[PDB]
């Protein structure tokens, strides 16, 4: 009947936590998303072809001729003419740059497209980068690691019926992105008080004590993890942890030690 | 019979979809039967070589990331790694809370595996268009408990989704399946795939409440923020309301696993006994997990309710100790520097040398972990064979239900089926004993809240981590110089399963389960797949 906009989702030096991040969506579900919303086209951890049968699928939909919005999860691993990371006996970036070319749109799930990520971090062995620095192209980044799916499938159903919303200098949609973490969270009033907790096992953690000495990074972290929380139940403050600052550039090396402020 | 071609050549499916990571499996086959095989995993990270110089404290944040699939079992690692180091004994409730979030990633976990990574091997979606609706309620009468989503209705329902799907000529993530149009190698009547079906979709709701269940402890999911060194920072997970909620939707996850995945599972093994004497191997490995006493290494051994051990050449009758000492891997055909072979992973090496693809000396970026020389099999069906064999009595209930239903020796479980029906064994089994952890937990937390112990970094130390993952056994190794990781060491499950071969040219378990693979459509491979997925592989965790 109507015609589903055709998706196209690539993994590269990733963890697949970007992945089980987008099936933890509730609005709406994933088997809704892709029955109704969507024609996800090329997914490898859940399609049913494999091997070169895959690959066919995967061709299949670049020559699509209704055209198709590309999703990347993970870096891309550049050392030895990109060998380290190969699918179907191609490199990574030589597959990325391929689909890339002809995208109506790119959206990076997760910190490791977007900035980079883990593999990104010193001193970095397979030379990894993210999308936009490897490819040359703008990209509308999802970032954290991983970011919440509530982010993900709001930018893609964005996307698809009101055009490109507006992005930070990160590439980050101010929708989901235009708050510091700390703003937002409910152990504020400690801060502003001096109330931390200098310790795990303290009295002071025991009473919700701020955790900004602990090496907390709400302060200098864009996201909306304690306005809508994670699995509808939770958020790592509330669960007592600081927050390590997972959806900033390079955080790997911006935001460690993470149990500092040094 | 078992269908088989006549073909003899080689073949390669890269890549292997519906599991975490770039695998590549390459196998020469002689007269329609695999007679060699190659597991080739084509990603690295590096972990090992990110971590060095970094404080040990952060250590459990990065190496979480291994994998998103298998979340927090790294984190746990870690911190049991570094609590072992910095020999500091966790709290009670801090135990506590640990192994039921990782009673919470095996229910997750392994549902999702089941069915959205393997039973597409076994289930043709498509023929569930040609099943009468009425005639697939009366069949899941008689294979599965009373329910109202096995209804003819809500059978029929599915099945009109799935036609409206399949009619728009955009049959997305079912694109060139290798079931399309029929395959020999799919046994299931058309009832039994509406049936598969309609549970698949199901799942995809109610893997949403497991993971859900976990985040109440773990903060969110995937990749949980609770853990700390000397124990973990979360004492709202001490308390009545969220407790009561984690039993809520743990018992909604645990209704599922019971009127579902056990029954589909039970039904598939069912039309594919002759999958019972395909894919077996010799050797299981277990750290044990759930331990009563996890305050060093050797108790969570010894402690553990799944219990530790190691099995050889399929002697049921002698379970043997871990030997930690044991435990080495080999690079000689692997992407790494030559000199690196036999080393204990306290003494561990990463130091990546990249040659060709389809270099028969080097061809995976896994190490090839070994154990006095052997390949060990860990995982699910590890952990149950070695369960049965010391008579646990939840293993030894369920195997013999599971048996009693197949009509099938204790034997038939070294293959590719007992391998599948392992994992469902053990979900069950966690289900069984989610109600008194939970009951455990909070009567200790409202007694005492002490959730965290207080440690000391010391200058110089060493210690391990262990844990028995979803996939199997994983153990992170640590040394700590100068109050700074010196070295960090991961060998993980799919290590042990999927890496190349040793420095004896000795196959993984893998490659040695894959020999006597029969393959009735060379051009759709769907045996291959049947038994890499059974090992439930995950190639960012293996490599890392
Ligand atoms: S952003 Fe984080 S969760 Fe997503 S792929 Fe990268 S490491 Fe995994
Ligand atoms: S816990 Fe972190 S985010 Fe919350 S108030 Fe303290 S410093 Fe800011
Ligand atoms: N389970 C799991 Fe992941 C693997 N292999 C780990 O550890
Ligand atoms: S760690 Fe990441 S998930 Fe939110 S709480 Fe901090 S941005
Ligand atoms: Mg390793
Ligand atoms: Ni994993």
């Amino acid at each position: 009947a109507k015609h589903r906009p055709s998706v196209v989702w690539l993994h590269n030096a990733e963890c697949t936590g970007c992945t089980e991040a987008a099936i933890r969506t509730i609005k709406p579900y994933i088997d809704a998303l892709i029955l109704d919303t969507i024609s996800l086209d090329y997914q490898e951890t859940i399609m049913a072809a494999a091997g070169e049968a895959a690959e066919a699928a995967l061709h299949q939909a670049l020559e699509g001729k209704d055209g198709y919005y590309l999703v990347v999860e993970g870096g891309l691993p550049t050392i030895d003419g990109g060998q380290w990371g190969m699918v179907a006996g191609h490199p990574m970036i030589e597959t990325t740059k391929k689909a890339a070319a002809k995208a109506k749109g790119i959206i990076c799930i997760g910190t490791c497209s977007a900035y980079g990520g883990v593999q990104k971090a010193k001193p970095n062995p397979s030379q990894a980068k993210g999308v936009s620095e490897a490819l040359g192209v703008k990209t509308i980044n999802i970032p954290g690691c991983p970011p919440n799916p509530i982010n993900f499938v709001g930018a893609v159903v964005h996307v698809l019926t009101k055009g490109i919303p507006d992005l930070d200098e990160n590439g980050r949609p101010k929708l989901f992105y235009g708050e510091l973490v700390h703003d937002n969270c409910p152990r504020l009033p400690h801060f502003e008080a001096s109330e931390f907790a200098p310790s795990f096992d303290s009295e002071e953690a025991k009473k919700g004590f701020c955790l900004y000495e602990l090496g907390c990074k709400g302060p200098v972290t864009y996201n909306n993890c304690p306005k809508v929380l994670f699995n509808q139940v939770n958020w790592p403050v509330q669960a007592g942890h600081p927050c390590l600052g997972c959806s900033e550039p390079d955080f790997w090396d911006t935001m460690t030690p993470f149990y500092e402020q040094g | 019979p078992t269908p088989q071609s006549t073909f003899t050549g080689p073949i390669v499916v890269d890549p292997i979809t519906r599991i975490e990571g770039h695998l590549r499996i390459m196998v020469e086959v002689e007269n329609g039967k695999v007679k060699d095989a190659w597991s080739s995993s084509q990603l690295f990270r590096g972990l090992e070589i990110i971590l060095k110089g970094r404080d040990p404290r952060d250590a459990q944040h990065f190496t979480q990331r291994a994998c998103g699939v298998c979340t927090y079992v790294h984190a746990l690692a870690s911190s049991r790694c570094v609590d072992d180091a910095v020999k500091v004994s966790i709290p009670a409730n801090a135990r506590m809370m640990r192994n039921l979030v990782m009673a919470s990633q095996y229910l997750h976990d392994h549902l999702v595996h089941f069915y959205h990574l393997h039973a597409l091997d076994w289930v043709d979606v498509t023929a569930a268009l040609k099943a009468d609706p009425n005639k697939a309620a009366k069949l899941a009468a008689s294979i599965a408990p009373a329910r109202p989503g096995n209804s003819a209705k809500a059978l029929k329902a599915v099945q009109d989704k799935l036609k409206a799907f399949v009619e728009s000529g955009q049959l997305g993530i079912f694109t060139n399946a290798y079931f399309l149009g029929g395959h020999k190698a799919y046994y299931l009547p058309p009832e039994v795939d509406l049936i598969a079906t309609a549970h698949y979709l199901e799942a995809l709701h109610m893997q949403v409440k497991a993971a859900s269940a976990m985040a109440i402890l773990g903060g969110k999911n995937p990749h949980t923020q609770f853990t700390v060194v000397g124990g973990c920072s979360n004492y709202q997970g001490l308390t009545k309301d969220p407790l009561a909620n984690y039993l809520a939707l743990s018992k909604e996850v645990c209704q599922f696993v019971n009127e579902c995945y056990i029954p589909d599972l039970l039904a598939v093994a069912g039309f594919y006994k002759d999958w019972g004497g395909i894919g077996g191997t010799s050797n299981y490995l277990a750290f044990g997990e759930f331990a009563t006493d996890d305050s060093s290494p050797e108790k969570h051994l010894a402690t553990s309710q799944f219990p530790s051990g190691v099995i050889t050449g399929r002697d049921l009758g002698k379970v043997d100790n871990v030997d930690l000492g044991a435990i080495y891997e080999d690079v000689k055909y692997s992407w790494y520097a030559p000199g690196g072979d036999g080393k204990h992973p306290y003494d561990g090496v990463t130091d990546p040398k990249y040659t060709k693809l389809d270099d028969k000396d080097h061809y995976s970026w896994m190490k090839a972990p070994r154990y006095k020389g052997k390949a060990m099999e860990v995982g699910p069906l590890a952990r149950t064979f070695i369960a049965y064999a010391k008579g646990q009595p939840d293993f030894k209930k369920v195997v013999d239900m599971v048996l009693g239903k197949l009509s099938v020796p204790a034997t038939a479980l070294h293959s590719t089926l007992g391998r599948t029906a392992a994992r469902g064994i053990e979900t069950a089994i966690v289900c069984a004993n989610m109600e008194k952890w939970i009951k455990e937990m909070a009567d200790s937390g409202a007694k005492d809240n002490t959730l965290c112990a207080k440690w000391e970094m010391p200058e110089e130390s060493k210690g391990v981590g262990l844990a028995d993952a979803p996939r199997g056994a994983l153990s992170h190794w640590i040394r700590i110089k100068g109050k700074k990781i010196d070295n960090f060491q991961l060998v993980v499950p799919s290590t042990w399963n999927l890496g190349p071969r040793g420095a004896q040219g000795d196959k993984s378990p893998v490659e040695e389960a894959l020999i006597g693979t029969p393959i009735a459509d060379p051009k759709r491979p769907v045996e291959i797949l049947r038994t890499v997925h059974a090992f439930d592989p995950c190639i960012a965790c293996g490599v890392h």
